[PDB]
RNA sequence: GCUAAACCUAGCCCCAAACCCACUCCACCUUACUACCAGACAACCUUAGCCAAACCAUUUACCCAAAUAAAGUAUAGGCGAUAGAAAUUGAAACCUGGCGCAAUAGAUAUAGUACCGCAAGGGAAAGAUGAAAAAUUAUAACCAAGCAUAAUAUAGCAAGGACUAACCCCUAUACCUUCUGCAUAAUGAAUUAACUAGAAAUAACUUUGCAAGGAGAGCCAAAGCUAAGACCCCCGAAACCAGACGA
RNA sequence: CCGAGCCUGGUGAUAGCUGGUUGUCCAAGAUAGAAUCUUAGUUCAACUUUAAAUUUGCCCACAGAACCCUCUAAAUCCCCUU
RNA sequence: CUGAACUCCUCACACCCAAUUGGACCAAUCUAUCACCCUAUAGAAGAACUAAUGUUAGUAUAAGUAACAUGAAAACAUUCUC
RNA sequence: CUCUUACUUUUAACCAGUGAAAUUGACCUGCCCGUGAAGAGGCGGGCAUAACACAGCAAGACGAGAAGACCCUAUGGAGCUUU
């Protein structure tokens, strides 16, 4: 019994359909496209780590810009909003800076208030009580 | 071999309605197995592409290439074939819609080289395809002007959104 | 070794193993010591005593010797008054 | 692949769920075979599951065409006009019961 | 395999039967008369 | 290219012809026939293969001693060469020893 | 198959070759363990436990003389004349429980096995069958089909 | 020629799809296509929207004057 | 498979005509190195690993195993209500249409295997009706086999055949181990 | 849109059976295919070597007149590699078939032709409508690479993440082999199509059967025995020997 | 392409050497050394894989393991408990 | 403060080592029996190619490149130059 | 040769006709310094940068061509010589 591959046409079309948008001979010649289709799938699989990284890099760049409009720096906004028990991430904050500017200035004024309370407490030796916005809500 | 170009002059369109506009006539014609290169012929079919029937015949009549005398013969017999068979009223009211070249069935002979070496030369052949359309040659597209460049640039500046946000 | 003979098409036996070793039905191979007849005048009685002793072989050796012999040499024989008859079966062996 | 495929923005059909929820699945067309091992799982789904599935979804019209076929398929049509064709070839009842319900949930 | 080389159309010039037989004599093409009982209807 | 453009003619099979309807009959001629006949005697084909099984070297060795005196000179010469090649492969070449 | 060498190319040396040093099966001296193994006589042992088991099941009747043929016909023993077998040796295993009065013929017999048969009122005799006769006594029918 | 039927059958299906794309057919009404029951499709219309429609009324809400006039033209040609 | 003999065979690089000469020198030509034009790499060369027929697939299951499969086939036919006992296969007429209308009224099936005790004592009535049919086949009891029982939907046995089968199949459940082939004389065989 | 693509027959392979075996006239051992003149020339004779032995030097299986078994036993052997009986035992046998190939397959074969070689000798390629061609302005199209329809715009293994947006932004040192380690300026590859490479005993394991017995004479057996299943590739030297052909 | 011609055959010469070795998916998985006309290889061990049986294994407390003698070394072996 | 495939969070989980080894699936083909717009259970085997300066065939690149050709006029009669 | 120059012919280049070969993983085929299988068009930091033909040049592509002939290895060959 002599057996031969009868459906080799479909085996190569499921590879070339992903190379249709390439340039040159690696969009129609299996030998060349197969090596570039495999590199595309690897890039797309490793690109899921870059997307998450570049997003957070973008959010921070937009928050940094919106904080300088109010005379603040990125570390002083994020660090002092955490001290006020406000758990808002970079994604939301950058969205607020674009579409809710009046709410973002309220968050910057809060951070500047908590930042100034920290300096005042650093000048005292504990005798003076804590600030109004420096209090921490406890959860049992 | 494929001979679809000759079957396009056999399609019969349904009668047009009274309100529909006059449909231009299309005439397909070709010549097969021309002893000439398709690369050399491509430069001649590219020349008359878009020209009128009477202008193309004038450019091909004073060209020194061999393909010119061949194309001109194909155009003359497609011109007559149009008025005689395809109901074209004026023979000068025609323009070159399509004109290209194709590879033909070629032969293979041996070219002798030195030191008992040899090469394989091919006696090349080609086809010529032309399509004539009734009417005047479509007016050439004017070159893009500064108003269109600026109008397009401002349109790109207005189509830009805020990306990677709500 | 000859895995397929050219006349019968069957595995052959290496006759250099049959002239040196003895196989007990249990799977053990018994041999002599190399040098039990060489230069006895320079050797001690203790060394000569353990030279004329019949010793056993290990797993790797016995598996090789089992591949170099056919099934005829692995059958159970009932020779009359054989000195090794009692050694063809193991007793109180675990694992 | 993203660059080798198209894309769309998240959307709904006629602002669905805003005033009321309307099931988008509009029609289900089964093609089972009286004989054929490929359709064994589809035949058992028509005996006990399809009738109880129609009681819960009265807005879906279900057609069961029993004809000779080597590959049984279920065709789902939606209000927006989209048509999704799927194969239930050699699938158990449990696999076909979760599949049909997936089609009902989609838009 | 699957190779056939075809030449371009020849388009015979002379249409009349006399000229064909008048030109077949100049070319040595001898065409003996036919022999058949069946005739057209 | 490499795949036909039309469908092939249907492959119609008669599952109820003589050879298929009576296949397997008389396979237990021994059990039910008081062991007068043996099922291997129902096998037809080369006289050097009836009721026997072996590898290529075993098949070729068996054919050469059973019908080798009747073989054509060219075919016999090729048989002996085939046995030489297989003798070296099976007894000298391979992964296991 | 691995990478290169004789491993991947199928050119390994023969079995037993140790790479060049005198092999194990060659550096050991020769001793006559199996010298003349094809000319030694073998006797399939027949225990009194086996014999008593054959009598309690009716496979061997003690009312008639018991010889080598009746034992084979009853699937009590399996003699291999072509394997240098010369008969059966009556062994003493199961002598205590043995209780049967028989007339048995065995090519070899131990001193204790005889006592067990002579205690119950039986008779035991030792006879010699050559390789040719031993094949006829065990399988008579195939011999009667030879016209000899 | 290679022996087999599965690949040729599968290749004919791709050719049909290619032909449809090159020459897409004209659209037609869903009622003309198989698997259609007007009475069953109109009941689901209401239940789909969670409304207690009246079938007698709802069936006349989809009947248009243009369809009635043409439905008569078909009968006149056939004399029915 | 036990009576299968494959006749497929190919020629090796040693059996293809020619192919003895080295095509071109080992070095200098700038081409790949080849020793013959009939190697597997070539068009028209030998088959590296192809069929080397004629090849046999002969093997034997133990007698007791082959006799046990018949018991199972005879048991499965009864359990599934596909077994029908007869007293005699004598029809009133030799018409093949009668035997077909008789299997449809009783709802036997599309295929029926009729088993008779011997090949010479078969009534001519049933021999003239089954010789013209394709799904209504008639065999003697000695030709009973698992393959034909599974191919046919219905099994029909006569009373003599039943006793014949039980004797043969139960003799394996109580028999000594063979001293010599059962074709030779035995004390109580046959019968 | 060209080039092309697509097909199913020709016949072949393996068995069985049967032993096999010419012719019109004329010409042909001289320079064969050449009508006609003095002759006497005559046939026989161990194969070797490659290879294995990891060199090599004795040695290294080659149908030789019945399948099986005896038995890979006796025996031979740098007692190494390996080689290897007999006595005895004793079976079956109905040509007209195929889980064989289907035009790169299967015979080399359309042919031992064309062509190559002084000679011995080597040795191809390919075909395809239809019931009708006395229907040939015919049998639709849709499919490889290669081109054409339709050249190109900063920046980079050519893509991916994306994006309103093709490109611009960010990220990313082809593949295989071979190596301690290759983006390596180490190997191979123009590309498409087709062809092109893991063959098996010993024991052991798994799943049935029967069980101190197993096996359809042979053999094994101190739970074994029977059966099945499942593990051991391709191309490539320079060489050596025999017999022919050549000044 | 004569340090010894060519053709065919033995012949599928041999090659521890180079090259090549074709569907998907998961899993475990880097190794003291000895001998060898042997170090471009192989066999044994060691490492590694799978199945099976059984009971200890790893980590480690005291106590304990040399005089001759130059570095009075970092450590190790042994080892219940955990 | 920035900063991973580390860790947490929503959900899921057999789904990142050469040689080697173990295991679960499978394309097409033939056969048995089913099936009947292309499948099922099994049994078989010339059973799967991005690579061997691989074989054959087709078509590209180099490249419309290298290279190749016909002494002159005329009445095509003839003359003229070399 | 100092120390080259001028002219003729062939070649050449343009028009027309005909039409090969080695070569080629894919290419959208820049420079400097540094890095690194130790000598980068492809990596890092910088500089440069609309697209495109023709004719020239031979610094680089460890450029093409011939599985290095030198050297070493193979229990690989052969020729010659010999106490
Ligand atoms: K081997
Ligand atoms: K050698
Ligand atoms: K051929
Ligand atoms: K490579
Ligand atoms: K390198
Ligand atoms: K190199
Ligand atoms: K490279
Ligand atoms: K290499
Ligand atoms: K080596
Ligand atoms: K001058
Ligand atoms: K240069
Ligand atoms: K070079
Ligand atoms: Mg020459
Ligand atoms: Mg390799
Ligand atoms: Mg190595
Ligand atoms: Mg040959
Ligand atoms: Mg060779
Ligand atoms: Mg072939
Ligand atoms: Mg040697
Ligand atoms: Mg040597
Ligand atoms: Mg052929
Ligand atoms: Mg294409
Ligand atoms: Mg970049
Ligand atoms: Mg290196
Ligand atoms: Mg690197
Ligand atoms: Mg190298
Ligand atoms: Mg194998
Ligand atoms: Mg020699
Ligand atoms: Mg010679
Ligand atoms: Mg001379
Ligand atoms: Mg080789
Ligand atoms: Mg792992
Ligand atoms: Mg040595
Ligand atoms: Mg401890
Ligand atoms: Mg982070
Ligand atoms: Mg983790
Ligand atoms: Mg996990
Ligand atoms: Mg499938
Ligand atoms: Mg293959
Ligand atoms: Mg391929
Ligand atoms: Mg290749
Ligand atoms: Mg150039
Ligand atoms: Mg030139
Ligand atoms: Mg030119
Ligand atoms: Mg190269
Ligand atoms: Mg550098
Ligand atoms: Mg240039
Ligand atoms: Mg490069
Ligand atoms: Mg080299
Ligand atoms: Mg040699």
């Amino acid at each position: 019994l002599r057996n031969r591959v009868t459906d080799r046409y479909f085996r190569i079309q499921e590879v070339l359909k992903h190379a249709r948008h390439f340039r040159g001979r690696k969009n129609r010649c299996y030998r060349l496209a197969v090596r570039t289709v495999i590199r595309a799938f690897v890039k797309c699989t490793k690109a899921r780590y870059l997307k998450k990284k570049n997003m957070r890099t973008l959010w921070i760049n937009r928050i940094t810009a919106a904080s300088q409009e109010h005379g603040l720096k990125y570390p002083a906004l994020i660090g002092n909003l955490v001290k006020c028990q406000v758990e808002l991430n970079r994604k939301v904050l950058a969205d607020l800076a674009i579409y809710e500017p009046k709410t973002f200035k309220s968050l910057a004024a809060l951070a500047s208030r908590r930042r100034h309370e920290g300096f005042a407490a650093a000048l005292g030796d504990g005798k003076e009580p804590e600030g109004i916005f420096s209090r921490v809500v406890q959860y049992h | 071999i494929s001979r679809k170009w000759e079957k396009k002059n056999k399609i019969v369109y349904p009668p047009q309605l009274p309100g529909e506009p006059r449909r231009p006539a299309e005439i397909y014609h070709c010549r097969r197995q021309i002893k000439y290169s398709k690369d050399k012929m491509w430069y001649l079919a590219k020349l008359i592409r878009g020209m009128s029937i009477d202008q193309a015949l004038a450019q091909l009549e004073f060209n020194d290439k061999k393909g010119a005398k061949i194309i001109k013969e194909v155009l003359l017999e497609a011109q007559d074939m149009a008025v005689r068979d395809h109901n074209v009223e004026f023979r000068s009211n025609l323009y070159i819609a399509e004109s290209t070249s194709g590879r033909g069935q070629c032969l293979k002979r041996i070219r002798y080289h030195g030191r008992g070496r040899f090469g394989i030369m091919e006696k090349v052949y080609c086809h010529y395809f032309v399509k004539l359309v009734e009417g005047p040659p479509p007016p050439p597209e004017p070159p893009k002007t500064a108003v269109a460049h600026a109008k397009e640039y401002i349109q790109q500046l207005r189509s830009r959104t805020i990306v990677h946000t709500l | 070794l000859t895995y397929f003979s050219a006349r019968k098409g069957k595995r052959k036996t290496v006759k250099a193993v049959i002239d040196r070793f003895l196989r007990l039905h249990c799977g053990l191979w018994v041999r002599r010591k190399a040098g039990y007849k060489k230069k006895l005048w320079k050797k001690t009685p203790a060394r000569k005593k353990r030279l004329r002793e019949f010793v056993f072989c290990n797993k790797t050796q016995s598996k090789l010797l089992d591949k170099m012999t056919t099934s005829f040499w692995k059958r159970r024989n009932w020779y009359v008054d054989d000195p090794y008859q009692k050694y063809h079966d193991r007793t109180n062996l675990k694992v | 692949t993203a660059r080798g495929t198209p894309s769309r923005f998240l959307a709904s059909v006629l602002h669905n769920g805003l005033g009321r929820y309307v099931q988008q699945l509009q029609r289900l067309s089964f093609s089972v075979s009286r004989d054929g091992a490929s359709s064994r799982g589809a035949r058992e789904f028509v005996e006990r599951e399809v009738i109880d599935f129609a009681r819960r979804n009265p807005g879906v019209v279900i057609y069961v065409n029993s004809r000779p076929c080597c590959v049984p398929r279920v065709v789902a049509e939606y209000l927006n006009g989209a048509v999704r064709e799927e194969s239930i070839h050699c699938k158990s009842v449990e696999e076909i019961s979760t599949l049909v319900q997936k089609l009902a949930d989609q838009s | 395999t699957k190779k056939r080389f075809t030449p371009p159309i020849y388009q015979p010039k002379f249409k009349t039967e006399k000229e064909f037989m008048q030109h077949a004599r100049k070319a040595g093409l001898v065409i003996p008369p036919e022999k058949s009982d069946r005739s057209i209807h | 290219i490499g795949i036909r453009l039309t469908l092939p003619p249907p492959k119609v099979v008669d599952r109820w012809n003589e050879k298929r309807a009576m296949f397997g009959v008389y396979d237990n001629i021994g059990i039910l026939g008081n062991f007068e006949k043996h099922p291997k005697e129902l096998i037809r084909g080369p006289i050097w293969l009836r009721g026997w099984k072996g590898n290529e070297l075993q098949r070729c060795i068996r054919k050469r001693k059973m019908v080798g005196s009747r073989m054509f000179a060219d075919d016999l010469h090729n048989l002996n060469k085939r046995i030489r090649y297989l003798y070296k492969h099976f007894n000298r070449h391979g992964k296991f020893r | 198959r691995g990478h290169k060498g004789e491993r991947q190319r199928g050119t390994r040396p023969r079995l037993g070759f140790e790479g060049g040093q005198t092999p194990f099966y060659i550096r050991i001296p020769k001793y006559g363990f199996n010298e003349g193994h094809s000319f030694r006589r073998q006797y399939k042992p027949l225990s009194l436990n086996r014999l008593q088991y054959l009598i309690d099941l009716g496979r061997v009747d003690p009312s008639q003389p018991i010889d080598l043929t009746q034992l084979v016909n009853g699937r009590g023993v399996t003699i291999q004349p072509l394997k240098r077998d010369y008969g059966v040796q009556l062994v003493e295993e199961g002598a205590d429980t043995f209780t049967a009065k028989v007339n048995i013929e065995v090519q070899l017999a131990s001193e204790l096995a005889i006592a067990a048969i002579e205690k119950n009122g039986g008779v035991v005799t030792t006879a010699f069958y050559d390789p040719r006769s031993l094949d006829i006594v065990c399988k008579p029918v195939p011999f009667f089909l030879r016209g000899q | 020629v290679k022996k087999g039927f599965r690949a040729a059958f599968r290749f004919q299906k791709e050719l049909e799809r290619q032909r449809l794309l090159r020459c897409p057919p004209p659209p037609v009404r869903r009622s003309e296509k198989p698997n259609w029951d007007y009475h069953a499709e109109i009941q689901a219309f209401g239940h789909r929207l969670q409304e207690n429609f009246s079938l007698d009324l709802l069936k006349t809400a989809f009947v248009n004057s243009c369809y009635i006039k043409s439905e008569e033209a078909k009968r006149q040609q056939l004399g029915i | 498979n036990f009576k299968r003999i494959s006749y497929a065979k190919t020629k090796t690089r040693a059996e293809v005509r020619g192919g003895g000469r080295k095509p071109w020198p080992q070095k200098g030509t700038g081409r790949a190195r080849h020793g013959s034009i009939r190697s597997p790499l070539w068009r028209g060369g030998g088959v590296a690993h192809g069929p080397r027929g004629p090849t046999s697939y002969y093997y034997m299951l133990p007698m007791k195993v082959r006799a046990l499969g018949l018991k199972v086939a005879l048991t499965v036919k009864l359990a599934q209500d596909d077994l029908h006992i007869m007293d005699s296969l004598e029809l009133p007429t030799g018409d093949p249409q009668y035997l077909t209308e008789l299997a449809h009224y009783r709802r036997w099936g599309d295929s029926v295997l009729l088993v008779d005790l011997t090949h010479e004592e078969m009534p001519q009535s049933i021999v003239e009706a089954t010789s013209r049919l394709k799904t209504f086949n008639l065999i003697p009891a000695v030709g009973l086999n698992v393959h034909s029982m599974l191919k046919h939907q219905t099994l029909v046995l006569t009373l003599p055949t039943v006793a014949f089968l039980e004797d043969k199949l139960l003799w394996q459940d109580s028999r000594y181990r063979p001293l010599y082939p059962f074709s030779l004389p035995y004390s109580d065989f046959p019968r």
